[PDB]
Order: C-alpha cells, then structure tokens, then sequence
C-alpha cells in the first residue's frame, strides 16, 4: 500500500503501485551457564499463549536476509504489506 | 521518415533542409551530400510546422502536440567544408533542445520569423 | 499482424437483402476482399483531409470528401449531430442489429428553440515567451484501520525518526519506549522498521539504518508492549544490519563498523528476552553467524558482523565457534603483514576485524589458561592474541585490585 | 490396528480470519494436567503411576518443553 | 486416549462488551495522552503553573493567518 506502513520509504522510492557448524555447538546447554541462570531467591512470562508464533516457528527468516548486497535472488519490490490480522486480545 | 511528411523548410545558407512527418518527428538533410545529419525526435504528434530562423540561428518546430519547441541550428551543422555514406549519429536531443512552449489547446499552424528574429505562430484555437 | 478483413457470414445476409438464395462460400470471399479494400482507400484519403485540414477527429465531412475524390455517390444524412445506437433483437434463432429509428410530430420541429447565431473569425495576439519562460496570462497553461488519533501519532513519530533535527528524535525514541497504549500500531511500526532496512539495498544510507536500529533498540524497552508476535520480523531487519557488506554510501570513510557492534548487542538482547525451546531464535541466529563465518569468500564486512555477534552472544560461544577457527588469523594477516596491493579497502577491514577478534579473544585466553602467560603469544597465532591475552590478564588484576 | 489406525502402545514399535488451532490435542492437554497435578504428590499410588508414565510414554514429546517449564519454574517459586 | 486422540479445538474469543469498552477506552486515552505530551514536548509550550513542563504540558497557541478554514471546515468526510 503506497499509503500504509513504510510509505515514507515507498515515497522515497517513487513507485508507482497504488564441525564447529554442528547443531551441538549452538545447542542452549552449551551457551548457557546454569548457575547465573539460576534467581537463588535474588531480584518467566516466556511463551504463555499455547501456539507460539506460527510466522517465526516455520517462518524461512534466514532466506530473507542478503548476505552480499551485490548479488540479490529478488530484486527491489514494492512488498505490500498483507494487513492480514495477528495476535490476540485485538479489539476487532 | 516512417509518415506522411507535412512540414518542409530550408536553411537560409542552402545547405540544409528539414522535414517533419505524422510521426512527430524532425529529420536535418544535408543537400549537398544526400545524408540524413540528424534527427530530432522530441514531437508527439504530426509536426505540421517548421521554420528555420533568419540567419540560420535555431530551428523552430510546431505541431499538433500544441508545442513551439527551438531546437539549434549551429549544434547539429557542424560538418560545414567522407566517401563512406554514414555520419555516425547519436542521440543528442538535449543539447539541441531548447525550449518546450506549450499553447493554450491551440495547435501551430504556421511559424514565422520576422526580419528580427522574432516568432510569430497562427493558432486556431479549438477547446 | 494481417491483412483484417470484414467477415464472410456478413455478405450472406447481405445477398439475402437482395434476394440471392443461396451464394457459395468462395463468392463470398471473393466479395469481402474488395468491399475491405475499398473500405481501406476511403479510410485513407479521408485521413488525408484530417491532416491537411489540421483537425485530428477525422469529422464526417473528411469521408465525404473522400467519396467525392473517388467518384463514387455520397452517403446522405450524416451531418445531423447523431451517435452510435444499435438495438438488440433476440428472436428465435436469428440474432441481429438493428436502428429503432423513432418518429417526430412536424409541428415540433418548426416551433423549435433556435440555437444561437455564430461568430464570425477574428484575430487575437499575445505573447507565448517574452526571452524565456511564458507569461502568466490567462491565454496560457497554468503552469484494522488506525483511529485519526494513531493515525497522527504514527505519522508524527516516524517522521520525527527520518533526520530532521535529533531533538525530536530523541522524544519520540522516548515516547516509543515509554507509553503504555502503543499495541494496535505495533504492526505498522514493524512493517515500518522492516521496509526501511530493505530500502538501504535502493540507497546504501548508514544514517538512516542508525535510526531504524534505535528505533528497534526503543521498541524493545517499552514494558508494556510485547514483541513476540511480531520478532519474526525485526530479526532479519537487524540480521541485515549485521551481515550485510555494502552498509555504507563511500565504503572507506563510513564507520558501518558501529552500526554493526550495535545491530550485535540488540540481536544478542533480542535472543536473550525471546529465545524458548519452542523458538530456537538463538540456535538458528547462531548456525546463519557460523556458516557465514566459516564459509570461506565471505567478505571482510559480513565476516566483521558475523564475529561481532557471535562474539555478543556470549562466552560459551566464543569458547565453541570461535577459538576453532583462530587459525584463520594467520590468513587474515597473509593480506595485512605482506602484500604489494595495499591501498585497496582489504587492509581498514581487515585489521578491524583483527582487533575485534583479539578483543574479544583476550577474556576467553584469560579463562582457559595459565595464570603466567609466558610465551602463550608465541603459542598463538601472530603472537599479537597472546600479547591482548596478557592486557587482558593485566586489566582483570586491576578490576580486583578495584573491588 | 484400531479401524486403520495402529496405536502406540508398548506392543507395537514406534480483515476477519479464523482463530490457530494448538498442536497439542485437548487428550495431550487433559493428559498433561492429570500428570502434573499427580506429581505434586497429593496421593501416593497417583504419583507412582505418574512416574512410571512420564517413563515409558513413547509420545511424551512435543509436550517436553511444558514438562521443562513446568519443573524450572517450579523449583524456583519452590525455594 | 492419549494413545490415539486428537481434539483439534479452536480459541476461545472475548465477547465481554465490558471489557472491550475498558480496553478501547483505555487505549484511546493513552495514546490521546503519548501524542498531546509528544507535540507539547517537541514544540513551543505553556503552562497554567509556573515552570510546569513535565506535569501538564500545554500546546502553545499559533495564530492562523485564515482561522475559518481551520475551524468551519471538516476533517472527516
């Protein structure tokens, strides 16, 4: 939507529309130090809704980014936003 | 040209001449030597006017576009004195262009220069 | 493409006006490719009325002076001021076209209202270009939906973000971080952010990716809002911070080096407070860091930003991914110690990346080591990560001399 | 074979849009419940049945990360 | 059941037209009351108490040059 969200930057644009690698390695255990994780009554929340996000759980992030700025598989878009409803406790 | 041509004029030297077609398009001739030595290609629609200035200064060209543009008459001529049959051309129509003057809803029937090198135009105005 | 022609099928109902029962197909064609060719001469010279007479319409008047050149009888009754009707007639089984022409009492068109007289021609002159530009005379041209309240508060807030004064910035970075209502505009300040870290690959600004990541980094610290739903898309905008190799407008000059040590510190935040085992943020932000930094032909600036985060995340980390691959200094300084190429940009990265490196290296040899550290420069690779180790080891004393 | 389906016993071997459906069944979800509020140990028997089912239920994945919070955060509250 | 049972329910949704007063309600003056201190902060400001920026800030008044047209007309339309 040349009028929704990031139209700045669509103004902007002028557009016309509208072994070390192995999974072990990053395992949490082997990145987290347990005795600082633990509160030893010092002074959660953490994934309450039953489904987590579906869009990060499945969701190919990785792909989206560009490691080499020279060489893109897809070129500037216009990437309208899908206005598609997510969340929960939304009034409509 | 690629249409019927409706305007004509000479360069007052003699050397040159320049037409002007449905096409919207301008084509400089050199008489001497039957070579197309340039091509102006800004029009939209059938160039019905063409007028050389008085001395040989500018080239102005009306048409159907309801525009009065002046294009040079020095920056395309310089081959002024090859036995080959070409020039070579680019395409340098914005360092020949000049002026755009759009009219009123009135095409340019008629252009004319006086004996100062003052344009006159006819109009026709038709809403 | 070809030679368009008017339809056989309409000169059978042509002869059926006349009378002729049956005509024969081959007539037929040979009917239609003369009626068509003399439509085309017509239409011809009478466009050459139109352009001579310099009118641009082809008027009903250009076709009968075309008929007129050609000879043949005019077509009387097409001046009146008319239009394009035509009438539809189902019937069972023949289906046609037809007028429909209507009546009119005669009384009624001698009592009609007379239009009013014409004009006769006259002249008007007035300037089109006085030594330039055309005068202004008037013979001339001219020349799910946010309230209005969100509505106002998204402009005003991403507007106060683009650059105009730092200020503003700065009071709307506050206000982001710090109101309690600002969900149902959640979306479109995600959308915003992420959109704008695309749009550098059009134009390669640093400023304006500096402001999108503090944007991010207020986004982050508000209580109130919650950005688990909406992670899955300000990882990759930060991620393209990051890994990224053309950050910058002039390559040399821009310190991209800092938005990428900053987009690592909001990356290892924002796999600190999002990161469950339903997730795995960090273990998949973590394997895209490592094989960006062992795949080899990666850019000194990917490899810089690569480091940066992996080096953020933590010390089990760099115990684990890095110090493998500390081997791979001794290829950095094959192209910083020796070569005639030198005033290419390979030698700004490359120590850059090199200092990170031993920067964040010297923590990690003063974990795993001896409290001595003879020679362990010399055990190391270059001899310069042994002699940070050793600063290092130094600066810890000095922090417990401090307690 | 349960009318085509085989059961994982121990004998065997292995803008408007409609609301996410959990991937945990409401059976996984009643069963999760039963399980954790007879580990609290208000019952003896309860809890021993419990213990052997967190032991030998082959599909006690994809409801682990529950079970994992569930002892993290209780043990911590607990202190 | 947990042998082979499956209950593929959906979410219950919030038909309580009290608590969806509450939630507009509040989130509209919240985010009446983050814009009115944003554009008082970021801009020439008044106050009814002396040195009162933080508690109370107002909009400075600006002279319109054609008040009618900012007044007669509507917004929303």
């Amino acid at each position: 939507w040349r009028y929704g969200p990031a139209r700045l930057w669509y103004d902007m644009l002028g557009v016309p529309e509208d072994d070390l690698l192995a999974d072990e390695n990053f395992l949490m255990v082997t990145q987290l130090h347990w005795e600082d994780d633990i509160i030893w009554d010092g002074e959660p929340w953490y994934s309450i809704f039953p489904i987590d996000n579906e869009d990060l759980v499945y969701g190919r992030w990785e792909d989206n980014i560009i490691w080499d700025a020279q060489a893109m598989p897809r070129l500037l878009e216009p990437p309208v936003l899908t206005l598609d409803p997510n969340d929960e406790n939304l009034i409509l | 040209h690629k249409g019927p041509i409706h305007s004509l004029t000479f360069s007052p030297n003699g050397r040159f001449l320049a037409t002007g077609a449905t096409d919207g398009r301008v084509l400089l001739w050199d008489i001497g030597h039957g070579l197309m030595v340039g091509e102006l290609k800004g029009h939209t629609d059938t160039v019905c006017s063409l007028r050389f200035s008085r001395d040989g200064e500018i080239l102005a060209s009306g048409s159907m576009d309801n525009t009065v543009r002046l294009w040079d008459a020095i920056k395309a001529f310089e081959d002024l004195e090859t036995a080959t049959g070409h020039i070579n051309l680019p395409e340098n129509s914005q360092e020949l262009l000049l002026g755009t003057y759009m009219t009123k809803s009135t095409p340019v029937v008629h252009l004319h220069f006086t004996r100062r090198n003052l344009v006159l135009a006819a109009g026709a105005y038709s809403p | 493409l070809s030679n368009t022609v008017l339809p056989s099928e309409s000169m059978k109902v042509v002869a059926e006006s006349m009378g002729i029962a049956q005509i024969q197909e081959e007539t037929c064609q040979l009917l239609t490719d003369e009626v068509s060719y003399r439509i085309k001469e017509i239409a011809q010279d009478a466009l050459k009325f139109m352009h001579m007479g310099k009118r641009q319409k082809l008027t009903t008047s250009d076709i009968d002076y075309a008929l007129k050149l050609k000879n043949v009888e005019p077509l009387y009754g097409f001046h009146a001021q008319e239009f394009i009707p035509f009438r539809f007639a189902s019937g069972g089984g023949r289906e046609l076209y037809f007028y429909e022409e209507k009546e009119v009492d005669l009384s009624d068109i001698i009592n009609t209202p007379l239009p009013r007289v014409p004009l006769d021609v006259c002249l008007k002159a007035h300037w089109l270009s006085i030594e330039g530009c055309q005068p202004a005379i008037p013979e001339n041209p001219p020349p799910h939906e946010l309230s209005v309240e969100q509505q106002l508060y998204y402009k005003e807030i991403t507007e106060a973000c683009v650059g105009s004064c730092e200020a503003k910035r700065a009071e709307a970075l506050q206000s982001i971080a710090t109101d309690p209502g600002l969900y149902q505009m959640l979306p479109r300040f995600s959308t915003f952010i992420s959109e704008g870290v695309r749009v550098n690959v059009v134009q390669n600004n640093l400023a304006l990716l500096i402001y999108l990541m503090r944007m991010v980094k207020a986004l982050m610290d508000n209580p109130t809002l919650y950005l688990e739903k909406y992670v899955h898309e300000l990882i990759p905008a930060v991620m393209t911070c990051i890994v990224s190799r053309q950050l910058c407008l002039r390559p040399d000059v821009d310190n991209h080096w800092a938005l990428r040590d900053f987009a690592a510190r909001l990356v290892a935040q924002i796999c600190k407070h999002f990161s469950t085992t339903t997730n795995n943020i960090q273990s998949r932000i973590t394997k895209t860091f490592t094989k960006s930094w062992v795949d080899e032909k990666t850019p000194w600036t990917t490899r810089y930003g690569s480091i940066a985060g992996l080096a953020e995340l933590g010390h089990d980390v760099i115990k684990t991914l890095i110090l493998p691959r500390l081997q791979q200094e001794g290829e950095r300084i094959r192209s910083v110690l020796d070569g005639p190429v030198l005033s290419n940009i390979d030698r700004i990265g490359a120590d850059h990346v090199q200092s990170l490196l031993l920067k964040h290296c010297a923590p990690v040899l003063a974990k795993l080591r001896p409290p001595p550290d003879n020679q362990d420069a010399y055990r190391a690779e270059f001899g310069s990560l042994g002699p940070l180790l050793c600063s290092q080891v130094v600066k810890a004393r000095a922090q417990a001399a401090l307690q | 074979s349960i009318e085509g389906c085989q059961p994982a016993i121990p004998e065997n071997p292995p803008r408007l849009k409609p609301r996410s459906i959990h991937e945990l069944s409401v059976e996984q979800q009643l069963y999760y419940k039963e399980i954790t509020e007879a580990c609290v140990g208000s019952c003896e028997a309860k809890r021993a049945e419990a213990l052997q089912s967190i032991a030998t239920d082959p599909g006690l994945y994809q409801m682990l990360p529950r079970f994992s919070t569930f002892i993290s955060e209780g043990v911590r509250v607990n202190v | 059941p947990h042998t082979y049972i499956k209950t593929p329910t959906y979410r219950e949704p919030v038909s309580d037209y009290q608590v969806l007063r509450e939630k507009a309600a509040s989130q509209r003056r919240d985010v009446e009351r983050a814009l009115t201190r944003f554009m008082a902060k970021t801009g020439e400001t008044q106050s009814l108490f002396k040195d009162d920026v933080s508690t109370f800030p107002l909009i400075a008044a600006r002279p319109f040059t054609i008040p009618y047209l900012t007044a007669l007309l509507p917004s929303e339309l």
